[PDB]
């Protein structure tokens, strides 16, 4: 499997998209980015122009005006218009994100200090997922030869340290996955940037998110609500595979 | 000489707040330097569990020198303690005390022609509550805390159940520190409001009050509503921890998310409490050095009032991933976008004020112009964040960290520096050296941008907040960010040099108004420093 959902060295953009929701986020952000870069360049060029043109050596007697109605009209309406245009594109995306469709695959995720528990209620599969290099795998949350060895054996490399876990959440490509998220002890947050999803894992609440992965590969997230000493050390690995490979994975967990 | 601390004069209390805020600021900035040392490179090199075996002093000193990864057992608890300490000091014990307690107490009575505050003994008490709060916050760092170590690793906003299950009593001390801060702020606010309403000089009508005085007045009102709400939230944490309540514990039918609603109901106003006095200072400075009256005086007042008011109905934009319904998310998104309008507008007014002026680029003016740029860069990423669908990706990442350091942290700081250079001659009788002012400005301006701009990239790449260590791929922009922080630190140490120089051997101020006629508010009609008893 190709490692797709990961930060890349010196990156400045989003992680690659692997869901239609992530694609919508990338587009919406790209659209807002153009506007805000324009606003920022505009404001900056205005300040710099005003300082050059009206420097005390160039403009010796200051004006005294404190009003300009056309300008005050324009500079009020234009911001209002800009935000309405953004909201018009933005709300449908929000609606697409938060309206949970019918699940092909259902996973229940529980955050613990400091690891994730996964349950597939339709399959009676359950397991825990620890950072490779956490005390669970014999480490103490740092790189070491032993840790690099474990990364390699699990199908990763040194570069995936802090991202890769001992077990992955495995799902089939092009299927609707609904994830039910809760916390066991404190608040955690479950996220996969490549899917455009994030949901706090709050004790006493079960909250839902969805994604449909549009290509096979490996995708990482990291716990996104401070939850104590090993917050930095309880990541998320999702493996998106063929329908057949997913079935094979399921059968491997079936007890006869 | 320690008859400084018993004084009830608004000018003396203002100076005490400025120096104290400055000293606490130095401590909190030093925490950020250590933070950026550890974040400079992937792998943990400084915050090693091995340093705990040593003494308190010896452990401290070993922790400033990098170890090989193989000799450094990562200690995430110290990271969390430091960032919690950094945040709490800044939000409760640095910038508001400097702006509201410092410049607010010194200048608001001067600006409205009031001899002193309505209740001077209460003002003195507000200062001592600030000092007691600071003392407890700092003490908490050395008190038995989470994970059998010292200090609370819980975030400046103290989310339960983490905050309620943190061991030891470090967290209870932190909560008491915040109570004392709130009490200081509330006394200050009572004084500011009473004075502003009852003690204006004859002829000083509501429409003749300077913008800074207005900014302090609006701020004071936000404090009266926001701070008691925070007092409730944290008392509820205190009772969950010590007195058997389960407000935020599911086993007893509580809801951790309830805490968030109450905390952020204070929490949003808090950021406007921070920035409003900076808005005031920016208006005075730009009007002075553009030699031109402020563009739209009444719109400026109304915008501030409107922002202040709307700042109470947007809180849940801090909670988009916490489990809010689609309806809630949509409402808070719209409400947040609305408040963006009067806020963003004020930038146009400040530029219009410069426009057609006769501009001198002295130090205070440089800070004000820096403010306009940084506040804009920060404000526009706020616009991005308001969109809940996009916040899904950015929430609890370094993109949010970049946002609020630009808009809030640097906004307040550039406001503070603008005030200090503007007013130091007035307050002390001594003038700062102009070349050093400007050098400070440029070092800080370049440093701050190097620190925070790369953090937008870290956030886009998915780097979470509150992490001691990070995947190798985040290395480049973390390294650049850290070099920026070290340069900003150098600039701040230079600043402290500049202030020491100014106060001990700076050129004697001889004029009442050492700027120009367009600095036209009352403090510029008094001597430098003003008489003991003014008006
Ligand atoms: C100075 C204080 C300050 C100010 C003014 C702002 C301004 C804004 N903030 Fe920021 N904010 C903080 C301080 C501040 N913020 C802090 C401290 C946090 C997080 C704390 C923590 O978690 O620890 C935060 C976090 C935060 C979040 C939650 C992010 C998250 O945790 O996931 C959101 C979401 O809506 C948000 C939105 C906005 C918006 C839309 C604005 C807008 O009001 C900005 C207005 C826009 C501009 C100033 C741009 C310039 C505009 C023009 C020149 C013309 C106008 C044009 C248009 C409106 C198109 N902010
Ligand atoms: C006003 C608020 C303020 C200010 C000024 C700063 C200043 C700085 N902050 Fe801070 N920051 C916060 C508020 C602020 N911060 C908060 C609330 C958090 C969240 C904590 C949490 O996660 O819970 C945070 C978190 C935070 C993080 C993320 C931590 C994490 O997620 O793990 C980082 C990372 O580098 C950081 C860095 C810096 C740096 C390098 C500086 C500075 O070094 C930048 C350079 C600036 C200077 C050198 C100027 C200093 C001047 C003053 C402070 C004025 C003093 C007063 C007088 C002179 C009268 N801060
Ligand atoms: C959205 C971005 C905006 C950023 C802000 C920068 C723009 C500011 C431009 C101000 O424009 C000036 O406004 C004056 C007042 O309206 C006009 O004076 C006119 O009106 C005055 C009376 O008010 C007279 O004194 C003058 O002679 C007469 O030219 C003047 O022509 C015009 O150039
Ligand atoms: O106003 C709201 O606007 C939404 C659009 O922003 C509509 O959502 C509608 O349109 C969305 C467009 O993507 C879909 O996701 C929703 O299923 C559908 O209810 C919704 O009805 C309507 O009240
Ligand atoms: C006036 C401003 C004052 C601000 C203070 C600034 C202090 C600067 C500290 C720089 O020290 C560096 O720290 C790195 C650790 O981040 C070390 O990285 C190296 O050594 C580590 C082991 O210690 C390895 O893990 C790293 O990969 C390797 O790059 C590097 O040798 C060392 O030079
Ligand atoms: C770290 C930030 C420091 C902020 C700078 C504050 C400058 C204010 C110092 C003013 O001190 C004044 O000095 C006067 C004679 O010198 C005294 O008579 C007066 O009583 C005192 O108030
Ligand atoms: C811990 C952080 C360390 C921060 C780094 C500090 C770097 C300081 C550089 C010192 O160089 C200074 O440069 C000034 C500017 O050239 C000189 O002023 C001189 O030049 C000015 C020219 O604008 C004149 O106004 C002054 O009167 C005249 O003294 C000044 O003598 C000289 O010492
Ligand atoms: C961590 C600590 C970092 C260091 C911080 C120190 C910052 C403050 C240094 C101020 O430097 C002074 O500036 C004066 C103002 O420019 C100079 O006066 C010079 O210029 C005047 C104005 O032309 C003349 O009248 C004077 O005689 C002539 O000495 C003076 O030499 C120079 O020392
Ligand atoms: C491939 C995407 C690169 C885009 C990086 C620019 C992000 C910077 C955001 C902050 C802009 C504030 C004006
Ligand atoms: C389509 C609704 C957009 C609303 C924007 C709020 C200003
Ligand atoms: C091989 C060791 C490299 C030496 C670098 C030491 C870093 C010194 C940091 C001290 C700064 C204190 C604020
Ligand atoms: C007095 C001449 C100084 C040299 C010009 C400096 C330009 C000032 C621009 C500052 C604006 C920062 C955004
Ligand atoms: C890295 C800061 C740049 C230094 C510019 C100094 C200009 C002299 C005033
Ligand atoms: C590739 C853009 C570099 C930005 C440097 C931070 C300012
Ligand atoms: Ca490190
Ligand atoms: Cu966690
Ligand atoms: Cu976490
Ligand atoms: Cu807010
Ligand atoms: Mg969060």
């Amino acid at each position: 499997l190709e490692i797709i959902g990961r930060p890349q060295p010196g990156g400045t953009g989003f992680q690659p998209s692997a869901s239609p929701v992530a694609t919508q986020i990338h587009w919406l952000d790209g659209f807002i980015l153009v506007i805000i870069a324009a606003i920022t360049i505009f404001v900056t060029l205005l300040i710099l122009y005003a300082v050059w043109r009206f420097h005390e050596k160039r403009n010796k007697v200051p004006a005294r005006f404190t009003h300009n109605s056309p300008l005050e009209i324009a500079w009020t309406i234009v911001p209002i218009v800009i935000l309405v245009a953004i909201g018009a594109f933005s709300l449908p995306v929000l609606f697409n994100q938060q309206e949970i469709p019918e699940a092909d695959v259902t996973v229940k995720v529980t955050g613990y200090q400091w690891y994730w528990g996964y349950e597939y209620p339709d399959e009676e599969i359950s397991f825990e997922s620890y950072m490779i290099g956490s005390p669970a795998t014999g480490g103490d949350n740092r790189m070491s030869p032993e840790v690099e060895q474990q990364l390699i054996e699990a199908g990763y490399s040194r570069d995936e340290f802090l991202l890769a876990t001992d077990t992955a959440m495995v799902v089939p490509v092009n299927k609707t996955v609904v994830v039910q998220v809760t916390g066991a002890d404190v608040i955690h947050s479950w996220t996969v940037p490549a899917f455009g999803v994030k949901q706090d894992a709050v004790p006493g609440r079960l909250a839902q998110l969805w994604f449909r992965a549009e290509r096979e590969g490996i995708f990482f997230g990291q716990c996104s609500e401070l939850c104590g000493i090993s917050h930095a050390y309880m990541p998320i690995t999702v493996k998106v595979v063929s329908e057949e490979a997913y079935a094979a994975w399921l059968e491997q967990h079936h007890h006869h | 000489f320690t008859r400084w601390f018993m004084s009830t004069n608004h000018k003396d209390i203002g100076v005490l707040y400025l120096f104290t805020g400055g000293l606490v600021g130095l401590i909190s900035v030093a925490f950020t330097v250590y933070m950026r040392m550890e974040l400079m490179a992937p792998g943990v090199q400084f915050m090693c569990a091995e340093h705990l075996e040593s003494g308190l002093v010896k452990g401290f000193f070993q922790s400033l020198w990098p170890s090989a990864v193989e000799n450094c057992t990562p200690n995430g608890h110290l990271w969390n303690v430091m960032i919690t300490g950094h945040g709490i000091l800044m939000m409760f014990f640095v910038v508001i005390p400097a702006l509201f307690g410092g410049f607010g107490n010194y200048f608001m009575p001067l600006h409205i022609g009031a001899p002193d505050m309505a209740f001077p003994r209460m003002n003195n008490l507000s200062y001592w509550l600030y000092v007691a709060g600071t003392s407890l916050a700092v003490a908490s760092l050395f008190a038995p805390g989470g994970n059998g170590q010292l200090g609370s690793g819980i975030g400046w906003v103290l989310y339960p159940p983490l905050s309620t299950s943190e061991s030891g009593y470090s967290t209870d001390l932190a909560i008491f520190a915040v109570h004392l801060s709130g009490a200081s702020s509330i006394l200050g606010a009572i004084n500011m409001i009473t004075t502003f309403l009852n003690m204006r000089a004859p002829g000083m009508t509501m429409h003749k009050v300077p913008l800074f005085a207005w900014s302090i007045f609006v701020t004071a009102w936000l404090i009266l509503l926001a701070l008691p709400v925070l007092a409730g939230a944290i008392t509820m944490l205190l009772t969950d921890r010590n007195f058997g309540t389960t407000f935020f514990q599911p086993s007893g039918g509580g809801d951790p998310v309830l805490y968030q609603h109450i905390l952020w109901f204070f929490g949003h106003p808090e950021v406007y409490i921070i920035v409003l006095p900076a808005f005031g200072i920016v208006s005075h400075v730009i009007a002075t050095f553009a030699k031109k009256p402020i563009f739209g005086y009444l719109p400026m007042v109304y915008a501030m009032v409107a922002i202040g008011v709307l700042g109470f109905v947007v809180w849940a934009h801090h909670m988009y991933t916490a489990g809010l319904s689609l309806t809630q998310q949509s409402y808070f998104m719209m409400a947040t976008m609305v408040i963006a309008v009067p806020t963003g507008i004020k930038i146009f007014s400040w530029i219009a004020t410069m426009w057609g002026g006769s501009i001198e680029l002295k130090t205070p003016m440089l800070w004000a112009l820096g403010f306009l740029f940084l506040f804009t860069v920060g404000g526009v990423t706020g616009i991005v964040l308001s969109q809940a669908s996009v916040d899904r990706y950015y929430h609890d990442t370094y993109y949010v960290v970049a946002h609020f350091h630009y808009v809030m942290s640097l906004g307040a700081v550039f406001g503070i520096f603008a005030g200090i250079y503007f007013w130091i001659g007035k307050m002390s009788g001594r003038q700062y050296p102009e070349w050093a002012g400007k050098l400070h400005f440029w070092m800080m301006f370049v440093g701050a941008n190097l620190t925070f701009f790369p953090q937008h990239f870290l956030g886009r790449q998915g780097m979470p907040r509150r992490y001691i260590d990070y995947p190798e791929a985040f290395a480049t922009w973390n390294f650049v960010s850290s070099l920026g922080a070290f340069l900003s630190f150098a600039s701040f140490l230079f600043f402290l040099g500049v202030i020491f120089y100014t106060l001990t051997r700076g050129a004697r101020v001889t004029a009442n108004n050492y700027w120009n006629e367009h600095a036209d508010t009352l403090e510029w009609t008094l001597t430098s420093p003003p008489p003991e008893h003014t008006f």
